[PDB]
RNA sequence: GGACAUGGGUUAGUCGAUCCUAAGAGAUAGGGAAGCUCCGUAUGAAAGGCACGAUUUUUCGUGCCUAUCGAGGG
RNA sequence: CAGAAUCAUCGAAUCUUUGAACGCACGCGCCUUUGGGUUCUACCAAAGGCAUGCCUGUUUGAGUGUCAUU
């Protein structure tokens, strides 16, 4: 045989770069990141870059040529060309004036659907619940930002649609397990069929948007966990006898009901327990953690339609508030700060109320997800790879937050 | 199919939303809890 | 730069017309109607635009569906187009105004247009572009269109723009399309 | 089974070299727009709406001094759909005094007598219905802007809220949103304090980035609880 | 017997070919020719790829460079 | 010599290297998928592909060709 070239086998083979990726598959580079995005694709850096790279020595991100190739077959990417056409036949029908075809053809949009990227990226049901937390996240975090020209109106309300209806499967399977607080939001926290889910809940607020996050891949992500959501819940609601998806009322919708307008046509915490939510609150949190735990809730009109109680009810056990004043201050229904409910869920015991009351000091939050010299200097000097770095790095950030926390201690009672 | 039929039809297009059940690349690193 | 063989041929033509001394019957059809003009004749025959494929089958369905249950117009009124169509119609003088596109590729087929419309008084023009009369019609393409009767509420603008083409078009040029075009 | 994440291959100092070339390039062709033509067309257009206009406010307040009064509903929710140029002087004033001094601006007025009639001056220009407590709410929660001290400052934290309307009883964002739905007594100084909204018609779909003048159909005068819709699909 | 009859025998990563071009042959672009065919191979040929990029209107933008057979070469 | 047939009939198949002969030449490649190994980023195998002229359609385009868009 011939003298067999450099780079005809091995890293240099498999490994190809993003630029060749491009012009194996035909595609341009926005919509070579879309169908990365939609399958599960990512840069793998090589072991030895310039032997990768036909000795070259610039920067530039690899991937397995078996993933490109396995890119060249999708049946997606037609609908990504059937688009390009269907946009130049609108552009045309526009261009002539005809305002009906272009009509029509908008009706008859192409479109592709994700249900064998699920199957393809997700083969088991575990697998999904796995890695869907960030769908949770992800989905959680648009219900609360303002439609713009990038985001359409009705990927937001699918958006809301979605999460709702997660909402109502985890209060009805009682699967809620943990809510911390954060700056961050309310940090959320479940298990199902034995994963384990967590996700965080932007505060619902009048927010601005930076200007710099590029919402075209955010566009995609939507489109792509938007459909995970759909068939994920199906099998739960399924799995649970529930009708997938549940119906909504409009009306109901329409007048701030949250999870009041879909019908599902230590789990008891506080289940013998009756709160009432004042109108200063996050009643979307907290409708939702309280009922998680057979908690009966109702809450301020103003909130909302849909309260199964009124004001003057006193059956409520507790009159959650945080407004520093209460002029008419109930009885049997021991006022207490939002932390207090919180606080319990972590410890899954009943808390105690009058510390959390009306005007005390709030109590702390609590997370919860959280000879010899000579032995020391031989292997520094007398072992080759030096792996003794490990404590170097890995002990010191422990040892030092250790030795200032401890310190925090003993400074906080000299304070008292 | 007349007017309204066709008519009709087209509302029952354009719907699909969790019909069915599919159930019958390493993880992604899941990010460190809340600190 | 090396042009391709179809690039200079294309450019090598457009050349050559102006250069040559072109015949008056070709002359005229290098200057046309204005601008402003142009874009008010198509105001109008946008009124008169034939219903499409998708519309004539529409509407058509609707008799069908009446005359299956249980069961009369007035005469469409649209724009004339087609070359022998409309050459029928200025020769049986029932076109009010005909347009003529400037760009025809062989230009054996509109040569002859301005002179018979000048026969049998039938007011003219000839306008920029074959694929702007071609949109009207829903077609590629259009070598000529012609207006033949519009409703009354659009007969004074119809007439309007008649007594304008007649002063920008036809009172206008007249002697320079007499002249031999081109020899620039 | 450790998958690292590594640090980007995207070398963000080209990125934001391209971004600033980007925002170079953008600023030079705003200042290259400049000064096109007017067609003799157009001057008429604006005569012929400014007699079509003025004969309006004519007709609307001799003889017709008479308003039907919107009823069940203190208060009402008011935006600006168009506006012609070379205002009248009157509706140049009206506007203002309704605080939408621009296009696409969202203001809340509490329904009587008076403010009924100016909205009656302005009719042709402005899109005016009954808000839903929930359209109200994701108004505020999403759109929501302050006027601290004068600038264009966001809804960000309920400290500012309390800080700027503590002595009327007003500290919270749920404060702001049961106050202008009940219209209190603090009803006029909270609607002094809110920034006028701006809901600029969303285009998403490629019809709509290509028809001209696009508005999403948004007609001029009483729309009902259809303002409710529009502010849904707008927020 | 080199005759016929009946069997057996040529083993390669390292020896040669397969790898290359020379003079020329020579398909193509073209053009002749009633025609088999002829001329033509640098020729008035749109004749080969490289890199960059949070993704760019979620419709590709920006920048660079200019056949083939044929045995002494390995 | 040691449901048959050195049978008939023929609607199902098989049909090696070639040959108009068609991946390129008279051995060398490329492309997509699949597999193997008491060897698995290497090697190998297998199956299916890649001639030119033309026609209809399709998609991607080129043009200081024609023209339009307050």
């Amino acid at each position: 045989a011939r003298v067999k070239q450099k780079g005809k086998a091995g890293a240099a083979r498999i490994y190809i770069t993003r630029n060749q990726a491009l012009k194996k598959l035909q595609l341009t580079l926005a919509d070579f990141r879309r169908i990365c995005i939609l399958k599960g694709v990512y840069p793998r850096e090589p072991k030895n870059k310039k032997k990768a790279n036909k000795g070259s020595t610039a920067p530039v991100t690899f991937y397995y040529t078996k993933d490109i190739q396995y890119l060249l077959h999708e049946p997606i990417v037609q609908k990504f060309r059937e688009y390009k056409v269907f946009a130049r036949k609108l552009s045309k029908a526009l261009g002539k004036g005809e305002l009906e075809t272009a009509k029509r053809l908008e009706a008859r949009k192409p479109t592709y659907s994700l249900d064998h990227i699920i199957k393809e990226r997700y083969p088991t049901f575990h697998d999904a619940l796995k890695d869907i937390d960030d769908a949770l996240s992800m989905l959680f975090l648009f219900s609360t930002m303002p439609v713009t020209d990038k985001i359409g109106a009705a990927t937001v309300a699918n958006c809301e649609r979605l999460c709702a209806e997660f909402q109502h499967y985890v209060i009805r399977s009682n699967s809620l397990r943990k809510a911390f607080l954060s700056i961050k939001g309310i940090y959320y926290q479940a298990e199902i069929f034995g994963e384990q889910i967590t996700w965080i809940v932007p505060y619902k607020f009048a927010q601005s948007v930076p200007t710099d996050v590029d919402f075209r891949i955010m566009h995609t992500f939507l489109e792509f966990y938007q459909a995970l959501m759909g068939f994920v819940n199906f099998k739960l609601y399924n799995t649970l006898g529930l009708r997938y998806p549940p119906k909504i009322d409009v009306a109901k919708s329409e007048s701030a009901a949250g999870l009041a307008a879909y019908e599902l046509e230590n789990t008891s915490l506080f289940s013998n327990f009756t709160f009432f939510l004042s109108r200063e609150v996050p009643r979307f949190s907290l409708e939702f953690v309280i009922r998680a735990f057979g908690g009966k809730v109702g809450w301020d009109p103003i909130l909302g339609s849909g309260s199964p109680f009124s004001e003057s009810d006193p059956v409520i056990t507790h009159h959650i508030c945080d407004r520093p004043h209460i002029s008419q201050k109930y009885e049997g229904r021991i006022y207490i700060q939002p932390q207090w409910v919180y606080d319990s869920i972590n410890k899954g015991i009943l808390e105690r109320t009058d510390l959390y009351a009306c005007g005390a000091t709030l109590p702390p939050h609590l997370s919860p997800f959280v000879e010899e010299k000579e032995a020391k200097e031989l292997s520094k000097m007398m072992m080759s790879n030096k792996q003794r770095k490990l404590y170097s790095k890995l002990k010191n950030e422990n040892s030092k937050n250790e030795n200032y926390n401890n310190a925090l201690r003993n400074r906080k009672r000299d304070i008292e | 199919l007349t007017s309204e039929q066709r008519a009709e039809r087209e509302r029952e297009s354009q719907s699909n939303y969790a019909d069915h059940d599919l159930w019958a690349a390493p993880a992604p690193k899941l990010p460190p809890p809340s600190h | 730069v090396k042009w391709p063989e179809y690039i200079r041929l294309q450019r090598r033509r457009k050349i050559l017309n102006l250069r040559l001394k072109v015949p008056p019957a070709i002359a005229q059809f290098q200057k046309t109607l204005d601008k402003n003009t142009a874009t008010q004749v198509f105001k109008l025959l946008n009124k008169y635009r034939p219903e499409t494929a998708a519309e004539k089958k529409q509407r058509l369905v609707a008799e069908a569906e009446a005359v299956a249950n249980g069961k009369v117009s007035k005469k469409p009124y649209n724009v004339k187009y087609g070359l022998n169509h409309v050459v029928a119609l200025i020769e049986a003088k029932k076109a009010k105004l005909v347009l003529i596109a400037s760009d025809v590729d062989p230009i054996e087929l509109v040569v002859f247009l301005p002179a018979l419309c000048k026969k049998m008084g039938v007011p003219y023009a000839i306008v920029k572009n074959k694929a702007r009369l071609g949109t009207v019609i829903h077609q590629k393409t259009a070598a000529v269109l012609a207006v033949t009767e519009v409703r009354e509420e659009d007969k004074n603008e119809l007439a309007s723009i008649v007594s304008a083409v007649d002063a920008n078009f036809s009172a206008k040029y007249d002697e320079s399309r007499r002249k031999w075009g081109g020899g620039i | 089974p450790e998958v690292l994440l590594k640090k980007r291959k995207v070398n963000e100092r080209t990125r934001k070299e391209r971004v600033e070339q980007a925002i170079a390039k953008k600023e030079a062709q705003k200042k290259n727009r400049k000064e096109t033509f007017k067609r003799a067309e157009t001057f008429i257009n604006n005569y012929r709406q400014r007699e079509r206009e003025r004969i309006r406010l004519n007709r609307s307040a001799k003889n017709k001094g008479d308003i039907f009064v919107p009823d069940e509903t203190k208060l009402l929710f008011v935006i600006r759909i168009a506006g012609v140029k070379n205002m009248p002087p009157k509706i140049r004033k009206v506007l203002r005094l309704l605080r939408l001094s621009r296009i696409n601006n969202a203001v809340f007025v509490r329904n009587n007598k008076a403010v009924a009639q100016m909205l009656r001056i302005v009719e042709p220009y402005v899109m005016y219905g009954i808000p839903n407590l929930h359209s109200v709410r994701e108004l505020i929660y999403k759109r929501g802007f302050g006027k601290i001290n004068g600038q264009r400052i966001a809804l960000s934290d309920n400290a500012l809220i309390e800080e700027a309307l503590g002595k009327y009883d007003v500290i919270s964002i749920e404060d702001i949103i049961h106050e202008i739905y009940n219209v209190g007594s603090h009803f006029k100084e909270v609607t002094k304090f809110l920034w006028p909204f701006t809901l600029t018609p969303v285009k998403h779909s490629l019809m709509e980035k290509k028809v001209k003048h696009f508005n999403e159909g948004r007609k001029a005068g009483y729309c009902g609880e259809e303002i409710n819709e529009l502010i849904k699909k707008q927020v």
